[PDB]
């Protein structure tokens, strides 16, 4: 039954993440990162808000989203750079 | 031949910008302040297929005319200390005869050539450049405490003197900074010492130089003054209870938690008073926005730039980055904003315009001059000496910088989308893959250039320019 | 009309790694398409901040109601009525060369020829993407549909041009994308010693004084020119301005 | 109104009105032309209401006066306009423009016809930067310069053999060609020739060039030749300029077109034509041309030295008892070149080109039949105020900027009719049209003259020939000359002025004719202790005069 809504959401915070998740990358490393990721991002928090029983999807939902997928690309790096990446991005998981 | 119009040569003449380097941040450690002097002569003195050369025997010969011109200088003739001193004005002046653009052109490379290198051996040792410049040089030191670079910055001074490059250099120490907040040469705000002294603490003397606070509110300059002294405060606190203690570093992590809550409440307190007397008709002198020469923003919310400004100055710690976010959030949630928003973005507040190597003939002092992020009362008059410059030179060098802009626009190249290569027909629609050509130089630069030269001639009376504008 | 997707060996591109073995496809198969499109993925930061920007805006809750204003500002039409009009077009149409634009045509393709055969002394492989006759046709082909779409019956320079200036972005994206592939290196290295020697930072020479200088020696002009026009894809100390003339060294 | 005027009732002179301008001729008659009827009516009270002809006769004038202004379906306020015109209906027609307000022209080559073009000062804003041009300007400059020159030789009666472009030449070999376009240098530094299809190289070793031109980079030339394909070399055998044409056949393709309109403009809407009032004003000028005289000076008179205030003040003395029409002075002004001035001790050169000026109002002040009788003319010469501040006395932007206002206000006040034009300037008279252009042409056209592998009237003859068979002010590239990407139509002999002031200081004085084209070349003001002007007579007569 439950259909969430997406209206109020932070265009440019999801677009500068996106942005710097295209910087490094293949740039710097080897992971592939296209436009899928941000409907990936986009249904995640579609799908926790979801979670509530919610048609309308709030700003935890997006944070909580925007975290799993910075933390999935964080954890599949070397050992090298996991330290610098972890504390580079760490400006937008705030909370 | 040089009656004719050549590339090369228009390109060698107005090519008279001299770079520099800014390193903005937020410094603990002990900074020293330091001129040079005499860099030209030393430049010059020191060091068939290139077809822009200037002729090597006429600089060799020139280098021994200098070299017995400083020899005799040093036995006590004060004629040949003047002729040393106005050397450089000769080489700039073109009035003067045998004068060559070329050789000019010459002697500024080598001089920034000069600049880099001595840039490139004050890092070889534990430095941090800062601010370089003609003039002025800031290097960080690695030490903490004043007392304890006495013989480290005589060494420095020492072995830079004894350099074969450097010999004929004159290096001045000034200021000694203890806490340093550095972002712009026009804006900065710290504790400073003149000279250390020994067996004494030295005398610790707070500066503040910000042409941004000209931009706010007249009602709210009380209050940025008031806390950016406080935040001053509490950071000098902490750095010292570190040092009693003992890319992060404690020194100032931790300096947030003194003030957060008093500065909750006070923009509480002010938002609400604004909001309470912004439409009133007798309280609307105060909420006035200044204009000044080079303002291009317009923002209506004053509170709202406060906040940013003094969240900008605070962001620049870039050690403590996410607590300023946090406090910048949470200030940002008594307004109805968000975290990322674009209207929640600081901006400079002013644009620059800036002439090269302006002329003091009272002192053969020469220094770049901004017209518009400099305060008044320093325009007119020279840096070192205190004399009046004249008006009418202002205005035609304006005037010079504004056509050579224009030529410079006019005989421009032209560059393809794609790729990036340049044209190399006189005549052809577009590349020979996709893509068509446009301009090196933007047009809407040099639209932008001629509205902040309309704004310093309104600030200022400057009729000569305005005739010059309504010329076109 | 087959209109075909396909994805390249080893998934991107991997310009580093010669075209030769990136495509997998003979040339029999290849020489029957004649637009082929090289897709390749890029990274500036505005391109990925705008791309964000109109994915953002295509969520439903938004683009229903700009698209909606492109065909009430009548920009653009709506689906039906398009297949209306091209099903009109076709039936009804069918335009016609003239002599001037035959000499045009002639004349770009035997160009485009020579450019090949350039190539490939160099190379000394056969190209991956091959240029024929069938090209010919291809081009004359576009040129037709061109003058189709606005019903006229006969076909001019406007629509020539337009349809030259496809075929070359087509041309250029694939076939003679970086055809080296990457004397050997001995000269580049001994080159590079020289420019660095005898020309210093801020000053600048004349191209034709180099040439006749590294034709004089060894070099030879064959070497030289790929070896500048490398050095400017280094683009780290090797400047040009002023046409091709002005060699400046930033 | 009359002696007697009487207040009318509008609706009682509605009928009146209506009638004939709504079912005669005319239409849409608005309430401020009612208002200006009643007036004129006020004016014409005599015996009115019950007055036919003559009320009715003037409202027909009133038709063919207004109808020649735009369209004429509306009539506002203007309505007293078009009274005081009945009222007055009841030398001038001559004109001095700059490059500054030239009219513009594109040209299609398809159409091959010429477009006018929409002024950017008349339509847009222009508050900030109005004045500067669109980057794909410079790009079509040299497409419309080659356009008109192809069009100048495929109109000649010759040729009707025909040309091949560059771009046909790639696969035939051994065979002779013929082909014209820029000529230039490669970057490769070869000789080449540039055509919008392509560019190819040129072989001179065996050249025989047509005399009496000079083959200058940047000049159309007609190439004859041998393509080979061995390599890519064209052996040229003989070059030559493309020939010229003079005024009437070049009108006449266009009909008689107002593009030094003064009696008549065209626009975007329209286009506009002429030729009956031609022959009225050709035959106004064969009458009383002798007394409508005008008189140029010699180049480069210098404000600072005191034998060329002498020297002037004579020459106003002779020239005070018999005004001319137009006085025309050309050449810089100052002998320095002015500039930044780096010393603050001495007078600024601002302030010394200002008093350079002053002083000239003074002068003038005891030649009251001059300065009330003649009009002025000033051209600027090389080092002026403006072009010398970033050329420093060298060559510079060829549509250069008149006299700032701040430098010149006191020959406005002191003298009744005075103008300041670019160095190109344009006069329209009433059957002439006559340019003036100062500069240095023969130091130009002799240093970068072409070297070909193998008694001073000759080389004014060859550059006479070269500059009209070109039919452009500056044949040279960007390189030498660089030019406003916009306003080089303004530098464009395509309408082919019936007389030319070629004022070159490097250059002897003469007066030669061609094509039919008369040029005149006044040389320095002042030479070997000598005082020269000289004076040119509209029936195609000179005179020559000094004073010592
Ligand atoms: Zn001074
Ligand atoms: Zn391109």
């Amino acid at each position: 039954k439950i259909y969430p809504k997406l209206h109020q959401m932070d265009m440019d915070k999801v677009s500068r993440v996106y942005a710097d998740l295209r910087r490094e990358s293949i740039s710097t490393g080897s992971f592939p990162i296209t436009v899928r990721h941000l409907e990936s991002i986009l249904r995640i928090a579609e799908s926790f808000a979801k979670m509530r029983l919610s048609e309308f999807v709030s700003s935890y939902d997006l944070d909580r989203a925007i975290k799993v997928v910075v933390d999935s690309f964080v954890d599949a790096q070397k050992v090298s750079v996991r330290r610098q990446l972890r504390r580079s991005f760490a400006i937008y998981t705030l909370g | 031949i040089q009656n004719d119009f050549d590339l090369n040569t228009s390109w060698i003449m107005n090519d008279s910008e001299f770079p520099k380097i800014n390193n903005s941040g937020v410094y603990d450690n002990v900074v020293l302040d330091v001129g040079v002097d005499n860099l030209t002569v030393n430049t010059i003195l020191t060091s068939e297929f290139v077809h822009d050369a200037f002729s090597n025997d006429a600089l060799n010969v020139l280098r021994g005319m200098l070299k017995e011109w400083w020899d005799e200088a040093l036995k006590e003739n004060s004629t040949a200390d003047l002729l040393v001193n106005s050397l450089a004005s000769w080489v700039q002046n073109p009035n003067a005869k045998l004068f060559d653009g070329l050789l000019r052109y010459h002697v500024h490379n080598l001089t920034k050539k000069a600049l880099l290198q001595l840039v490139n051996e004050f890092s070889a040792l534990g430095s941090t450049i800062v601010y370089a410049d003609r003039n002025q040089i800031l290097i960080k030191t690695n030490k903490y405490s004043p007392e304890n670079c006495y013989a480290y910055s005589q060494y420095m001074m020492k072995a830079v003197r004894t350099n074969p490059m450097f010999s004929y250099l004159d290096l001045n120490i000034k200021r000694y900074w203890d806490l340093l907040i550095w972002m712009d040469k026009f804006n900065f705000s710290g504790l400073a010492c003149i000279e250390i002294e020994e067996k004494e603490n030295q005398d610790y003397t707070a500066v503040s130089q910000w042409q941004l606070k000209k931009f706010l509110s007249p009602i709210y300059q009380p209050e940025f003054e008031d806390w950016m002294m406080i935040i001053l405060d509490s950071m000098l606190k902490t750095k010292q209870s570190y040092l009693k203690l003992n890319s992060v570093e404690n020194s100032l992590n931790g300096f947030s938690h003194l003030f957060s809550k008093p500065l909750m409440k006070r923009v509480k307190k002010l938002f609400k008073n604004q909001q309470e007397f912004i439409l009133d008709p007798q309280y609307e002198a105060d909420y006035v926005i200044p204009v000044l020469p080079g303002s291009h923003l317009n923002v209506k919310n004053p509170l709202l730039e406060l906040v940013k400004s003094l969240c900008h100055v605070m962001l620049l710690s870039k050690s403590t980055i996410l607590e300023i976010r946090t406090l910048r959030k949470e200030l940002l949630k008594i307004f109805e904003l968000r975290e990322f928003a674009k209207v929640a973005e600081f901006k400079d507040p002013s644009l620059s315009l800036v002439v090269p190597d302006f002329l003091c003939e009272y002192c053969f002092f020469i220094s770049d001059i901004d017209f518009c992020k400099a305060a008044p009362e320093s325009i007119f008059s020279c840096v070192r000496c205190h004399k009046a410059f004249n008006q009418v030179l202002l205005q035609e060098h304006l005037i010079q910088k504004l056509r050579s802009d224009i030529e410079s626009y006019l005989i421009q190249d032209l560059r393809c989308s794609r790729c990036h290569k340049v044209k190399r027909d006189y005549m052809s629609a577009h590349c020979p893959c996709a893509g068509a050509w446009e301009g090196t130089l933007p047009r809407e630069s040099i639209v932008q250039k001629l509205n902040v030269f309309k704004q310093v001639a309104k600030y200022y009376g400057f009729d000569i320019l305005l005739s010059c504008i309504a010329d076109l | 009309s087959v209109l075909a997707a396909a994805n390249p060996i080893y998934g991107r591109y991997d310009d580093l790694k010669s075209p030769g073995d990136n495509i997998d496809f003979q040339t029999t198969i290849l020489s029957r398409f004649d637009m082929i499109f090289i897709v390749k993925d890029d990274h500036n930061e505005e391109r990925d901040i705008s791309i964000a920007n109109h994915v953002i805006n295509i969520h439903t809750g938004n683009a229903n109601a700009m698209q909606n204003q492109q065909e009430e500002n009548g920009s653009e039409i709506s689906i039906e009525k398009m297949k209306r009009y091209i099903t009109y077009c076709r039936l009804k149409c069918a335009p016609r060369l003239s002599p001037q634009a035959a000499e045009k045509l002639s004349s770009n393709f035997v160009t485009i020829r020579k450019q090949l055969l350039i190539n490939e002394l160099e190379s000394t492989e056969r190209s991956s993407i091959p240029i024929t006759i069938r090209q010919l046709e291809a081009i004359i082909r576009i040129t037709e549909s061109l003058a189709k779409l606005e019903l006229s019956p006969i076909a001019q320079e406007r629509h020539v041009d337009e349809a030259i200036r496809l075929f070359q972005a087509s041309t250029m994206d694939a076939a003679s994308q970086d055809p080296i592939g990457g004397t050997s290196l001995s000269e580049i290295r001994r080159f590079e010693q020289e420019l660095k020697r005898r020309l210093p930072i801020g000053w600048s020479t004349s191209y034709q004084t180099l040439r006749r200088e590294f034709v004089d020696t060894h070099r030879f002009s064959q070497l030289a020119l790929d070896k500048a026009l490398y050095a400017l894809e280094k683009h780290e100390t090797i400047q040009l301005r002023h046409q091709g003339q002005n060699i400046y060294r930033s | 109104g009359n002696v007697l005027p009487v207040k009318i009732q509008p609706p009682l002179l509605r009928p009146l009105a209506y009638r004939v301008l709504s079912r005669k001729y005319g239409l849409s008659i608005k309430s401020d032309g009612l208002s200006a009827l009643a007036e004129f009516v006020g004016t014409n009270i005599g015996a009115n209401w019950r007055q036919g002809p003559a009320t009715i006769k003037f409202l027909e004038q009133f038709a063919a006066v207004w109808k020649q202004q735009e369209r004429g379906l509306f009539i506002d306020q203007s309505g007293v306009k078009e009274v005081i015109q009945e009222m007055k209906e009841r030398r001038d027609y001559f004109k001095v423009i700059n490059a500054s307000q030239q009219q513009r022209f594109s040209y299609n080559p398809h159409k091959m016809q010429f477009i006018f073009v929409p002024n950017k000062k008349q339509n847009g804003l222009g508050g900030i930067a109005g004045f500067l041009p669109d980057i794909e300007d410079k790009v079509q400059m040299f497409l419309t310069r080659y356009y008109l020159t192809n069009d100048r030789v495929m109109r000649n009666e010759n040729f009707q053999m025909s040309i091949t472009p560059i771009k046909n030449l790639l696969g035939r070999d051994a065979q002779n060609f013929l082909l014209l376009g820029l000529l230039n240098k490669n970057f490769k530094g070869n000789w080449s020739l540039e055509d919008p299809s392509g560019s190819v190289e040129i072989d001179i070793s065996q050249t025989i060039p047509t005399q009496g031109h000079y083959y200058v980079p940047g000049c159309m030339v007609l190439v004859e030749g041998i393509y080979y394909s061995v390599g890519n070399k064209f052996h040229v055998t003989s070059m030559t300029l493309p020939p010229g044409e003079r005024r009437e056949i070049t009108l006449e393709t266009i009909g008689n077109l107002d593009l030094l309109g003064i009696h008549g403009i065209s626009n975007n809407n329209f286009i506009a034509r002429l030729d009956k009032d031609l022959k009225i004003r050709l035959h106004l000028l064969e009458k009383e041309l002798t007394d409508h005289k005008f008189v140029i000076l010699g180049a480069n008179l210098f404000l600072d030295d005191l034998k060329i205030m002498t020297a002037l003040s004579k020459i106003l003395q002779k020239l005070n008892d018999d005004p001319p029409t137009l006085l025309i002075w050309q050449g810089s002004f100052t002998s320095v070149p002015v500039f930044a001035s780096m010393s603050s001790r001495n007078i600024s050169s601002s302030t010394q080109f200002k008093n350079n000026f002053d002083a000239l109002a003074t002068l003038l002040s005891r030649f009251d039949n001059l300065t009330e009788n003649t009009t002025m003319i000033f051209i600027p010469g090389p080092n002026d105020l403006w072009g010398s501040m970033v050329s420093l006395g060298a060559s510079g932007t060829l549509p250069q900027d008149p006299i700032p206002s701040a430098f010149t206000k006191k020959i406005n006040k002191v003298c009744k009719n005075v103008v300041w034009s670019s160095n190109p300037t344009r006069i329209a008279y009433l059957s002439q049209e006559i340019v003036i252009f100062r500069d240095d042409l023969s130091g130009r056209f002799k240093r970068h003259r072409l070297e070909f592998p193998f008694q001073k009237v000759q080389e004014t003859r060859k550059l006479v020939k070269t500059i009209l068979d070109q039919g452009h002010l500056s044949p040279f590239l960007d390189s030498l000359r660089p030019i406003s990407w916009d306003l080089d139509h303004t530098l464009t002999l395509c309408p082919i002025p019936s007389t030319m002031v070629l004022c070159d200081t490097t250059s002897a004085q003469f007066d030669l004719t061609y094509n039919g084209c008369k040029v005149i070349n006044p040389g320095s003001f002042i030479h070997n202790r000598r005082a020269r002007y000289m004076e040119y007579v509209p029936s195609s007569k000179k005179t020559i005069q000094e004073e010592i």
